[PDB]
């Protein structure tokens, strides 16, 4: 029944900090900071240092969880998008890069 | 009053006129099939108030109820047939009670091959209170397969009932048929089974009867057939009513709702006649449970338990009666917790502060028919809201009245315990 | 009168086949469905 | 059966008012607490029977 | 009257359930539709024995999308199979609402009860459904004038009845406006029950099938190789525990990203399995041979 | 036409409706119901979307005398692509209750009308198995010499179900089950080990009359099939040699695991015993405080 | 905040969360007691100016 309380449509919080481990407070993307509940068959070894979550719309309620790698705008680059620029293709400055 | 809130009304008379024989016709009489009405729910009701007076000296009433199912057992799809028809057979099921005359059981038999839509529940009950308590096995045949064969709402729960019915202090003469509901994948013959093992296991306490019922309850997942089973507890142990708080104290804990609603039920029944202070401490969560219903079941058992006693000499009577009232007044209460209120306000003060609803006589030690079929019936009504005024036939007065027994008038009497005033006369 | 408008907003980044993470043209990230017409190749991080 | 009792009615306890974080500016004497919520303006308020 | 009026007990079987759920879900975001076949009997006893939907003509939910070629073409074919029975309501979703009908789905609906006197319109959610319970409720619309001169609550008796707030207030206007609503159950055979239970078929040669006995030697020395590195913080944990209150030493120690848990976890893990693995391969060499 | 169908995954409502429809025809035995099959195909994955009545009579006096009604399909073919395009004609069920060699007549009909060879569902309708009673036969076309240039004949593909979100919790909302097809927990592949070995006996059976049968009650010598039959012996293991031995030092293995696993357990069980004992410890203070607040309250009740 | 004030018994309020408001002025204040720059107690439902008890 609280698997099925984690509907579509959902929006971004990002969890501030614990003060229980059914209370916590969030911080919204929508500029609303909140107090909000948590639902059970969630742990909470992983609500510990500040990490995307997802909220319900409706009321304010962390419903699930998301993984540390969502809700960035930023991506690590270098798969293909790194510069050719080796050691080899600076000149000197023979301190600076030691 | 509309609707069957005025088939309620008109059946509310014969409450008041119950054990009056003289003025009993009489009153209904303007509102009879054949005279004045402005409706449908009149010319039924009447016959439903007609035979709560008569229950027990009915064979008067009987014979003039039969014209009038006939009459309305060979056409249907008119909406004054069948309303008709349903109170006839509350009529003639009450009058006909214990009587077993074959002719009565036949005539409704007939309503359910009618095929009323309404009818069918109400004839279906008053063939089971016809044949009530010989376990005649053609009967129940008859009751069975119709059953099983029409998946109408109304009939199919009368016949699982009836069934329940006609067995009565059967005991172990009940057990083919105990089994066999139980083991249908229908809900109605899973709630009448539980029923049946309740009717026939009254007034003695089994061990057996508790096993069986406790495994129902948890087998069964449907919210009607969990209720069921918890009622049926009270009724085998109305001998012993002392056990009863003892183990519907686990079945209170319950998160299923329908679970909790009974255990009201079944302290309501044990502890009916004598009160008990255990029983009290049970019954004290079941309203403050959050779930409507719970608190409807629980108001109306509290006061059943309480009845015949003041609250002067009882601390609980006086904040219960403040508490009904409490929830009347609020329109922050929904209509599931006022009907508890109002209904249990009107059984507590019943019949001037001197009518009981007795849990059987001590006087023989035997248990009493008339009150039993009262309860299980009253037990029965968030299907039909009207059928609560069976409770008639369970409010027996039990009071000191000196009779000289050589020409069997009433004198005064003259008690050995001594009398005192309570000074008004301002 | 019998169309609708729609909020524009881009795929932020997959969370899943479902589940995608677009941010909307007006503030918060949502956590969105799809239709199924829609191309689940054609939903990655860019795209509008 | 206070995890089970706990699920179930836990499903209206989520049917949050929602809440906000403020902070206590100073009192006055209507028993009453000037906030002022993060991204708002202040509201002057009263208390309710828990502090 | 005709009738003492009450609203219907839908009694909908397995194949009408599951299948308003495929077509609807399949749907979304668009609202989804179609007609529902039954018989009607008792004062309140609708069976629903089969749905089938109707083609989109329109958006969905409208009369542009009610064909009347397409609603005589299907009845010509449901009567050489026998499927042909009355029309007993219609079944329509939305997926960004709860169960409430919108306005256009009540003028759908006041188009229906011309049609049908008892036609019910019944909102399926296909993803939005609150419980772990389908949640679909079916509504019958009567005139507001028999319900304002207060003949609503003489209908509503008699029976258990069914009130839900999912969108609260809104629900309460519209459900109020319309009728009522009453409990929905479900019909099934033991036919239908067996054939959902059994999923599989290979189920018999799969349980005395096993793996490459490479990769169970390799879970074996992973696992208690990690249980030795949780196993050290483990031992740190119960340096601690000296915080009065359990939830004081869940926030502040972080006692709430426990050793312990994912030790006994991954300790069960490992351990049922070479109960299992010791289980299927002795029974295969003397069993087989 | 295309062979390239290596598994059937079938939806809960595809088997629900043609069960459904048997009855719904109000079919008993000697008549079939037959009706069309729509889904995707031309892929390994078969995905069997959704499924609708034809009206079927079956004459076997003949078995080349049939009713078929023709215009039905087109009609229906269309209407249901209008909802949702992904439904094709991939075959046609037939409903059972056993196998024929007459099924082969009715399926030339339907490779008229598809692109992909056509599914010919046998589905057992009185239900028998503690599986599945559904068998998926795709007829495939291959040349082969055992008394015939060219055979056409049907080879069995496993069935096995997926299922959509809404479709899988209709159907656990029906059931009242935590299912045992699942090879979840502990519990659960306990119950399936013992249906694995009863699984295994009721072939064998079926195996060994079939033999019996034709050498005693005389079908003929089919070289072919016994040919399969003979492997099995030849791919047997043998014991008491170092094959056998080296199972040994595996089984040692294994549960010197489970004692050292188990003995972690026994850490984990013994330490929360006395973490109890300290909530035991803090509530017999806690009832200290409350043992004097009650004896305050005594007084009031002697006084008033 | 008082923006401005109106001789009519109406006042221009600027709320800190932007939108401003021709609000009229109740009991329990006095209209020299009021002055531009000085706060204002509102109503929530319709916006008036309740008062300013505050330090």
């Amino acid at each position: 029944e609280v698997k099925r309380i984690q509907s579509v449509p959902l929006v971004i919080g990002q969890f501030l900090e614990p003060i229980d481990q059914n209370t916590g407070i969030v911080s919204s993307t929508t500029g609303m900071s909140y107090v909000v509940r948590i639902l059970s068959t969630l742990d909470r070894e992983l609500l510990k240092p500040s990490m995307s979550v997802a909220l319900h719309r409706h009321s304010n309620a962390l419903v699930d969880i998301l993984p540390p790698d969502s809700d960035s705008s930023i991506s690590v680059m270098g798969e293909n998008e790194k510069p050719d620029v080796t050691y080899a293709d600076v000149g000197g400055l023979d301190m600076q890069k030691q | 009053a509309q609707n069957w809130a005025k088939f309620t009304a008109t059946a509310s008379l014969g409450v008041i006129h119950k054990g009056n024989l003289l003025e009993g016709k009489k009153v209904m009489a303007p509102y009879l099939p054949g005279s004045r009405a402005s409706s449908r729910f009149i010319k039924g009701g009447s016959l439903y108030g007609l035979g709560l007076i008569y229950a027990g000296f009915g064979r008067d009433t009987t014979d003039y109820l039969k014209n009038i199912i006939v009459e309305n057992s060979g056409t249907s799809g008119d909406e004054d047939v069948d309303v008709l028809l349903h109170g006839a057979s509350l009529g003639i099921g009450l009058a006909a009670m214990g009587s077993a005359n074959i002719e009565v059981y036949e005539a409704l038999k007939e309503v359910l091959y009618n095929d009323s839509a309404t009818s069918g529940e109400a004839a279906a009950l008053g063939m089971g209170l016809c044949m009530l308590g010989t376990g005649k096995p053609e009967a129940i045949h008859d009751m069975f397969t119709y059953s099983q064969e029409t998946q109408h709402g109304n009939i199919t729960r009368g016949l699982a009932v009836g069934l329940a019915l006609i067995n009565y202090g059967r005991q172990e003469l009940a057990d083919d048929l105990i089994t066999k509901m139980l083991a249908s994948d229908e809900s109605l013959l899973r709630y009448g089974g539980a029923f049946t093992i309740a009717l026939a296991y009254a007034g003695t306490g089994n061990n057996s009867a508790v096993k069986r019922l406790l495994h129902v309850a948890v087998s069964d997942s449907n919210d009607d057939v969990r209720r069921a089973a918890v009622i049926a507890l009270g009724f085998v142990l109305l001998r012993d009513y002392t056990t009863v708080p003892r183990i519907v104290q686990l079945l209170s804990k319950s998160h299923n709702a329908h679970v909790r609603c009974g255990t009201a039920f079944a302290l309501g029944i044990a502890c009916a006649g004598k009160g008990l202070q255990s029983a009290i401490d049970v019954l004290d969560p079941l309203t403050k449970d959050p779930v409507d219903f719970v608190r409807q079941a629980a108001m109306i058992a509290l006061s059943m338990i309480l009845i015949q006693q003041t609250e002067k000499l009882n601390p609980q009577v006086a904040d219960i009666n403040k508490n009904f009232l409490s929830v009347i007044t609020n329109k922050h209460q929904e209509g599931l917790a006022k009907f508890g209120a109002c209904v249990a306000q009107g059984i507590m003060n019943a019949g001037g502060r001197n009518v009981t609803i007795q849990l059987e006589n001590a006087d023989t030690g035997t248990l009493d028919t008339k009150s039993v079929v009262g309860l299980v019936m009253f037990s029965q009504f968030w299907y039909w809201f009207p059928l609560a005024h069976f409770l008639s036939l369970s409010f027996t007065p039990t009071t000191v009245i000196g009779i000289r027994g050589s020409d069997q008038a009433i004198p005064k009497f003259q008690m050995n315990c001594y009398a005192k005033e309570d000074a008004f006369s301002y | 009168l019998q169309s609708i408008g729609q909020l524009i907003g881009e795929v932020m980044k997959e969370l899943s086949e479902e589940k995608y993470i677009v941010k909307a043209s007006s503030g918060p990230r949502y956590i969105v469905g799809v239709r199924n017409s829609v191309d689940r190749s054609k939903l990655k991080k860019g795209v509008r | 059966n206070d995890k089970v009792r706990f699920i179930k009615d836990e499903l209206r306890l989520l049917q949050e008012p929602g809440s906000y974080v403020g902070e206590v500016i100073k009192i006055v004497s209507d028993k009453k607490v000037l906030v002022k919520v993060q991204p708002e303006g202040k509201y002057i308020v009263d208390v309710a029977k828990d502090i | 009257t005709g009738r003492d009026d009450t609203k219907e007990t839908v009694y909908i079987s397995s194949i009408a359930l599951l299948k308003m759920l495929k077509h609807g879900r399949a749907g979304v975001p668009m609202e989804v539709m179609g007609l529902m076949l039954g018989e009607f009997v008792d004062d309140y006893t609708v069976n629903v024995v089969d749905v089938f939907a109707m083609p989109q003509s329109g958006t969905g939910v409208s009369v542009e999308a009610v064909d009347d070629v397409f609603q005589a073409k299907m009845m010509d074919m449901l009567k050489q199979t026998g499927r042909d029975q009355m029309v007993v309501g219609w079944y329509h979703s939305h997926p960004g609402f709860g169960c409430w009908l919108s306005s256009v789905d009540v003028n759908t609906q006041k188009s229906f009860e011309q049609l049908n006197s008892r036609a019910v319109a019944v909102v399926v959610d296909p993803i939005q459904s609150v419980k772990g319970k389908v949640v679909i409720d079916a509504f019958r619309l009567i005139d507001t004038g028999a319900l304002i001169n207060n003949l609503e609550p003489r209908q509503t008796t008699s029976n258990t009845g069914l009130l839900n707030k999912a969108n609260i207030q809104a629900l309460i206007h519209g459900l109020n406006r319309h009728y009522y609503s009453l409990n929905i159950d479900y019909h099934k055979t033991a036919k239908e029950t067996k054939m959902l239970m059994n999923l599989h078929k290979e189920q018999w040669q799969s349980g005395l099938k096993m793996y490459d006995y490479e990769e169970k030697e390799e879970s074996n020395l992973a696992a208690t190789k990690s249980m030795v590195k949780i196993a050290e913080q483990y031992s740190k944990r119960i340096e601690e525990e000296k915080e009065l209150t359990e939830e004081e030493l869940k926030t502040r120690y972080v006692g709430r990203q426990d050793p312990k848990k994912h030790l006994s976890e991954t300790a069960d893990e490992t351990l049922e399995n070479n109960i299992v693995s010791v289980l299927t391969a002795g029974v295969n060499s003397v069993a087989i041979k | 036409m295309s062979l390239q169908h290596e598994k059937v995954t079938i939806a809960p409502l595809v088997l629900l409706s043609a069960l459904d429809h048997y009855e719904r025809t109000q079919t008993k035995e000697n008549k079939r119901c037959v009706g069309v099959i729509l889904g995707d195909a031309n892929s390994s994955t078969i995905r069997v979307t959704n499924s609708f009545a034809l009206p079927f009579e079956e004459d076997e006096k003949n078995s080349d005398v049939w009713f078929l009604d023709h215009n039905y399909i087109e009609n229906m073919n269309e209407m249901c692509k209008k909802i949702n395009a992904k439904e094709k004609l991939i075959g046609w069920y037939h409903s059972g209750p056993k196998l024929r060699a007459s099924d082969l007549k009715i399926n030339e009909l339907f490779k008229k009308y598809t692109q992909n060879n056509p599914l010919l569902l046998i589905v057992d309708v009185k239900q028998q198995g503690v599986g599945l009673p559904t068998d998926a036969y795709v007829a495939i076309e291959q040349v082969k010499d055992d008394g015939t240039s060219t055979e056409k004949t049907f080879l069995h593909l496993p069935c096995t179900i997926e299922a959509e979100e809404a479709e899988e919790i209709g159907v656990e909302h029906l059931l009242r089950d935590v299912r045992d097809q699942a090879a979840g927990g502990l519990s659960i592949r306990l119950t399936n080990q013992l249906k694995s070995l009863k699984g295994l006996q009721s072939k064998l059976k079926d195996v060994v009359e079939y033999l019996d049968k034709v050498i005693n009650k005389e079908l003929p010598i089919n070289h072919t099939i016994l040919g399969k039959l003979q492997d099995v012996f030849n791919l047997l293991p043998n014991l008491g040699t170092p094959d056998d031995d080296e199972i040994d030092v595996e089984n040692h293995d294994r549960i010197n695991i489970s004692n050292n696993l188990q003995k972690a357990l026994t850490v984990k069980t013994n330490d929360e015993l006395m973490v109890i004992y300290i909530s035991n410890l803090v509530r017999s203070i806690i009832a200290f405080d409350d043992l004097i607040e009650n004896k305050i309250q005594n007084k009031k009740i002697q006084e008033q | 905040t008082l923006e401005e004030i109106i001789d009519d018994d109406h006042a221009i309020v600027t709320s800190p969360t932007m939108p401003d408001y021709y609000v009229s002025i109740l009991s329990f204040v006095d209209k020299e007691l009021l002055e531009p720059g000085c706060s204002v107690l509102l109503h929530h439902k319709t916006m008036s100016i309740v008062g300013v008890l505050q330090d």
